[PDB]
């Protein structure tokens, strides 16, 4: 089971702080430290700190402005990692990782995305995207769903509750006007649609939003 | 503090050929070097740890070599899976640092996209929009241009594009390209029409359809 | 059984503890200052062992404050340890000979 | 004798930005440098010893990285009253040497 949960998304706006969570789970020795990593698009992986749970002490990375304060709960088996005064720079995924004292990350969270933006929060409008009466098909037919007006980043879309993953294509979001959109795809025989269902899940962690929308053919 | 150097930043090899990532340290770490594995959209991985041990899961295909301050990450014969950005990282001295990363990029055979048009759903339309989307699947190499044509006229204002990086499934690239109207001014028009110029054919690729 | 070997092995037991308590401590007061090499714990664990016994290979060592009281309580516990055993032996070879003699 | 170089001589920010000083040691010194600020016709002023650590009376916007052979000194937004001198000093290795300097322009 996944050993390190992490929040899918936070919005901050600028100058406000957030605090990350990270709650751990498998085994747990006294010499685990707890590390958080930066990640800003389209750049590598910079440290950030880390924590060590069973004493309550931490270090951070000094090369860079100290945005973070690091602390741990050892009930609840939760490392948090509060954000201070935030701007755009701080804006991108900030992953958790468990190291057992030995220097290498065994495992790491699936990551938060945080966005700093005086924006707001707005869930995605999902359509469906089937072939037009005219289309001619060959031995797979090409579906796809339509996620639109969502804020702020990101949005996880699966084809059949992830029971369908060959054949599949979520394009990266594109910005517009304070609001994002994206299309995924997907490739079936087109024998085998629409007698067997294929629709799309799409969840928005930033307003805890998931949605389902059948891909059925025109009228 | 250790400064870990990834060069060169893009490596592209030919399906099944062998390949090697290098990591320089600024000073000897002795083998206290570790390497990790990012696809696009997913969380690293480690895929050696102390310069050469091997991790449990990780495919036999993978090795590393190395000591001091020059250390190397070899894959025997490349598939498609593997295309990701990958880091190397040391805990010889405090702190722990992270190389900037090099991607793998492979090099398949040529490949003509899949068109494929998509007319704005009922459920948008009675929303007071239209979006006209159109995917440029599977092709190879990624230099491709798209046109749109409404009513026999090229068509600009309203169109955004978004590139898919190399496929690991399939070491293709994918592109989706989105024509969006308002309901009325998508009213006052027949026939869209998406155009695909791409280096695997002298014609353009087309689809069309009419709003009737 | 007699005092000294009651007191040689208690000043055992003793030492493997400072030895886990002393590379556990180490790690714990070294990370944080920039260049520390006494950080993750299997290597800590022979640094202490390499310091006990008063070898010193110089591979690794503490460069922090409390990194080196840390040193100086493991260095002590080593020494202590072995004074307390060749103590005990001297003890059981001299009342020993008493009788051969 | 260690020989620290300060490179570039002269650095101009814009106000409020993050600036940058570098110190080069030509062998490894640890942690044992010590930053100095000096204004026009004033005597120097420590602002940061061992490398990192703070000093009481200094702003919090100051502050230091580094190990071995390559220093950093940083300012988090740079303001008009930091318009001075900078010199990087080591202690790791007899003599005592200091860094030749970077002006700071605003
Ligand atoms: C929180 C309490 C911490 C207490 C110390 C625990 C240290 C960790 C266990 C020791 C070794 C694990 C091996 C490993 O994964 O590391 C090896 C990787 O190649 C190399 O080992 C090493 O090179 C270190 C050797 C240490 C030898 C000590 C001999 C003592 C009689
Ligand atoms: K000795
Ligand atoms: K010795
Ligand atoms: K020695
Ligand atoms: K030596
Ligand atoms: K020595």
């Amino acid at each position: 089971q996944v050993q390190l949960q992490q929040p899918g998304a936070e919005l901050v706006k600028p100058g406000a702080s957030v605090k990350l969570s990270c709650k751990a789970s498998g085994y747990t020795f006294t010499s685990d430290w707890i590390h958080w990593v930066k990640q800003r698009p389209g750049h590598g992986l910079e440290w950030i700190g880390e924590i060590i749970p069973s004493y309550g002490r931490a270090n951070y990375n000094e090369k860079i402005q100290k945005k973070a304060t690091l602390t741990a709960d050892k009930s609840s088996s939760t490392a948090f990692m509060q954000l201070s005064s935030l701007t755009s720079e701080d804006s991108a995924v900030y992953y958790c990782a468990r190291e057992r004292g030995d220097g290498y990350f065994a495992v790491w969270g699936a990551g938060t995305t945080v966005t700093v933006s005086s924006a707001k929060t707005t869930p995605p409008s999902v359509y469906p995207l089937a072939p037009g009466s005219a289309a001619q098909t060959n031995s797979m037919v090409t579906l796809g769903c339509l996620v639109k007006g969502y804020f702020p980043e990101p949005v996880t879309v699966t084809w059949n509750s992830g029971s369908l993953s060959s054949g599949v294509h979520t394009f990266p979001a594109v910005l517009q006007s304070d609001l994002y959109t994206l299309s995924s795809s997907v490739t079936v025989p087109s024998s085998s649609w629409p007698s067997e269902t294929v629709t799309c899940n799409v969840a928005h962690p930033a307003s805890s939003t998931k949605v389902d929308k059948k891909i059925v053919p025109r009228d | 503090d250790i400064l870990l150097t990834q060069s060169p930043a893009i490596l592209s090899v030919s399906p099944g050929e062998r390949v090697s990532f290098s990591c320089r340290a600024s000073q000897s770490i002795g083998t206290d070097i570790h390497w990790y594995q990012q696809r696009t959209n997913g969380s690293p991985r480690l895929l050696i740890k102390y310069a050469s041990e091997s991790i449990s899961g990780i495919p036999s295909r993978f090795s590393g070599s190395g000591s001091g301050t020059d250390f190397t990450l070899s894959i025997n014969s490349v598939e498609s899976e593997d295309i990701a950005n990958y880091y190397c990282q040391q805990s010889n001295r405090w702190p722990f640092t992270f190389g900037s990363g090099t991607k793998l990029e492979i090099k398949r055979a040529d490949a003509a996209p899949t068109v494929s048009i998509f007319p704005p759903s009922s459920e948008q339309l009675t929303s007071g929009g239209a979006s006209v989307v159109c995917f440029l699947n599977n092709f190879y190499p990624k230099d491709i241009n798209v046109k749109w044509k409404i009513d026999g006229s090229e068509r600009q204002n309203g169109v955004l594009n978004s590139w898919t990086d190399q496929d690991s499934k399939d070491s293709t690239y994918s592109m989706s390209s989105t024509l969006t109207l308002t309901k009325d001014e998508y009213e006052r028009h027949n026939s869209y029409t998406c155009e695909a110029t791409h280096k695997t054919s002298t014609s353009p690729i087309v689809k069309s359809f009419n709003r009737n | 059984s007699a005092l000294h070997w009651r007191a040689a092995g208690a000043a055992t037991v003793l030492l493997v503890i400072v030895l886990l308590a002393g590379s556990y401590l180490a790690v714990l007061a070294e990370r944080g200052a920039p260049g520390a090499q006494l950080i993750t714990y299997p290597r800590a664990l022979w640094w202490a062992c390499e310091t006990a016994t008063t070898v010193x290979y110089g591979d690794l060592y503490p460069v922090t404050l409390w990194g080196r009281l840390v040193a100086v309580v493991v260095m002590v516990a080593g020494i202590t340890s072995f004074g307390l055993v060749t103590a005990a032996l001297a003890t059981w070879f001299v009342g020993r000979e008493q009788e051969r003699r």
